[PDB]
């Protein structure tokens, strides 16, 4: 056993200094298995949501102030506006002035310490996170793709026929684009979407929000990285295509939202200008008719 | 025990990560959360049993 | 704590049926030895 | 001679033995000149970009650089971003020369961003550091491209993320101001059509091939269709 000794006391000791290593591992996992988790259990009951809680689209908005975080400046101040049901809203500023903040106040991603927005008699706070952001679609400037094929990012969950992912391919541009590749809905993306331009990852995305046929759609930039020609087109056919459907689209291109029927100029996070663009660009001193002008 | 624990671990952090808000995502940087599941899960799966 | 996380994953149960079989396991080789001694003498 | 780059015949592929993603690339960009690439989505643009520069496969076709291609200042459609500062971004391993570093700073109007940030000019970017919004990115890695003493710029969409007035500032003191008084060779893939009066050459794509490549006046009357399309889309292009 002595021998034993001679062998053992230092393998005993290299072991525990491995384990102590081995620990430090085990307390990072720890760490950030004690993380902060978002409420998902939502205030309102179940039952009281209807089954399309987005009946009509109408976006009430009470009031509102958004941050990111407690003891943070407020992106939005005293944000106050009201969306009729199937009217199509732009909003246009300079960047920095909280108008993606406001995208994201609808999908609950901002921390709302003051104010409500009530869609369709309904409090958002009140609902569950899952709930209120499965009957929403949004559109982000930057494009997010997965590696998989473009029916697996068109459609993760199985829910669409291919006629459903065709007609969505077919507002978003790409028709002929995804037709033209060899496997079809079948075509593989790659990670990030690199076998695929920066326009066509981004048609992809907005291909992958018009699946989704909700009542409210929030175009957030999403035509940013889009030459002209096709954008318009693309917002042709997204207006006649979700004809009832509430659109809030975020102007890259202030021209865009000519044809809006109300425009929300946004200054520093306060709601400078909320009306038709036709009596805003009647007045001369209005800063979407600088924006429209320059 | 290896395995068990191997298991459990794996199974929580995936769960919890994937409920916390995209302040936690922005702020931390995505090395750190992904380093949990790449080495520290390995050793955890390999090294710590043996 | 962060420490003891893999203690309490593994469960009071397993750890504590792991502890003491390697406990026996080691006693049971030593009073093996030991007969060996008093067998040889 | 009086060009920066060539291509005669170009034939160009990003899959190993693929469909030519690029066919009959004919450019003759100007040195000490703006060269501004327009297109619609997917048409090639980035991939001129990229086969200048030798990154995709060639099947056919000459290449030819009078700068042996030498340094090119590129600002990718996606940003990329190092790990070090904003000072060791905008730099990027270049002596530091701090009156042109304001100018870098004051074209791209990234003076505002650094009097926010924990320690401004010096917080981490990227990875293991503070996360930027994507305009903030944008104008980081134009501002490296701007910033070096490299007679070629290359610039891929750099107002994909601004608004109208941050592109019009980094348009004319920037890009006619910063980099003309250098004489340097500028190649400008945009999407926004209001800047083709400040461009001395036009190359116009069109799926993966030259449809047109001159200026102004040679599209006036070589192409009255596209013309005419660019003027329906901008609201005489002299
Ligand atoms: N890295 C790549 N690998 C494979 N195919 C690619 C790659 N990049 C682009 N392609 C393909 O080659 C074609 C040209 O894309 P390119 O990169 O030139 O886009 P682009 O004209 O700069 O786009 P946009 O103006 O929309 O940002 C597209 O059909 C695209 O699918
Ligand atoms: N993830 C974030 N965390 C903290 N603050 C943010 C975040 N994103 C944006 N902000 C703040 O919001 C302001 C810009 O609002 P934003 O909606 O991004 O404007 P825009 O829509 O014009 O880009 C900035 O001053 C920035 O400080
Ligand atoms: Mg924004
Ligand atoms: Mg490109």
């Amino acid at each position: 056993y002595a021998l034993m000794v001679s062998n053992y006391l230092n393998w005993m000791v290299r072991n525990l200094a491995d384990m102590e290593i081995q620990l430090g591992a085990v307390k990072r996992i720890h760490a950030l298995l004690k993380t902060e988790a978002e409420s998902y259990e939502g205030l309102l009951a179940p039952s009281l949501i209807p089954k399309n809680w987005p009946d009509q689209g109408k976006i009430q908005i009470q009031n509102l102030s958004v941050r990111y975080d407690s003891s943070l400046k407020p992106v939005l101040k005293h944000v106050n506006a009201l969306i009729s049901p199937g009217q199509k809203i732009g909003i246009c500023g300079r960047t920095g002035s909280g108008k993606s903040s406001f995208s994201l106040a609808f999908f609950r991603m901002v921390d709302m310490f003051e104010g409500r927005i009530i869609i369709d008699g309904i409090d958002i706070a009140k609902l569950p996170l899952h709930t209120l952001r499965s009957r929403l679609s949004i559109i982000l400037q930057d494009p997010v793709l997965f590696s998989g094929t473009i029916r697996f990012n068109l459609d993760p969950e199985k829910k669409c026929s291919d006629s459903t992912l065709w007609e969505a391919l077919e507002i978003a541009q790409l028709k002929l684009v995804v037709k033209a590749l060899p496997g079809g809905l079948d075509a593989i993306i790659t990670e990030g979407g690199e076998n695929f331009s920066q326009g066509q990852r981004q048609l992809f995305c907005l291909a992958r929000a018009f699946v989704r046929k909700t009542s409210i759609f929030i175009m957030d930039e999403a035509t940013a990285s889009i030459d002209m020609a096709t954008e318009n087109i693309l917002q042709k056919v997204v207006m006649t295509a979700f004809a009832d459907r509430t659109v809030v689209t975020i102007a890259h291109r202030v021209h865009t939202i000519l044809s809006a029927d109300l425009v929300m100029v946004l200054k520093r996070g306060a709601i400078l200008e909320f009306d038709k663009p036709e009596t805003l660009l009647s007045q001369k001193d209005s800063v979407f008719a600088s924006f429209v002008r320059a | 025990t290896g395995l068990k624990v191997a298991k459990r671990l794996h199974r929580s952090l995936l769960n919890r990560i994937i409920l916390a808000p995209m302040r936690f995502f922005e702020t931390t940087p995505l090395g750190s959360i992904l380093n949990r599941f790449s080495s520290d899960c390995n050793t955890i799966d390999q090294h710590i049993p043996s | 704590r962060a420490c003891t996380k893999y203690l309490s994953s593994a469960g009071i149960l397993l750890l504590s049926l792991l502890v003491f079989s390697q406990l026996l396991k080691h006693m049971v080789l030593v009073a093996i030895d030991y007969w060996l001694a008093k067998w040889t003498d | 001679d009086n060009f920066c780059v060539q291509i005669i015949g170009g034939f160009f592929t990003w899959t190993p033995d693929g469909i030519p993603t690029l066919s009959n690339i004919t450019i003759r960009i100007p040195r000490g000149q703006l060269t501004m690439i327009v297109g619609q989505v997917g048409c090639g643009k980035s991939s001129l970009l990229l086969a200048t520069l030798g990154e995709m496969q060639k099947v056919s076709g000459a290449v030819f650089w009078n700068s042996s291609r030498g340094p090119v200042a590129y600002a990718s459609q996606k940003p990329w971003l190092l790990n070090a500062t904003v000072e060791e971004n905008i730099t990027f391993e270049s002596p530091f020369n701090k009156q042109r570093y304001k100018m870098v700073i004051e074209a791209c109007s990234l003076q505002p961003d650094i009097d926010i940030l924990p320690h401004g000019d010096q917080t981490q970017i990227g990875e293991r550091g503070i996360n930027l919004s994507g305009g903030q990115r944008q104008r980081i890695s134009v501002a490296r491209a701007l910033y070096q003493q490299t007679n070629v710029v290359f610039l891929d969409d750099p107002f994909s993320a601004l608004d109208v007035h941050l592109s019009d500032h980094l348009m004319q003191a920037g890009i006619l101001e910063l980099l003309r008084d250098d004489k340097r060779t500028v190649v400008l893939v945009t999407h926004k059509l209001q800047y083709l009066p400040h461009a001395d050459w036009i190359i116009a794509m069109k799926d993966g091939t030259i449809q047109r490549e001159g200026t102004l006046k040679d599209f006036q009357r070589s192409e009255c269709q596209l013309f005419e399309h660019w003027k329906t889309l901008m609201n005489e292009l002299e």
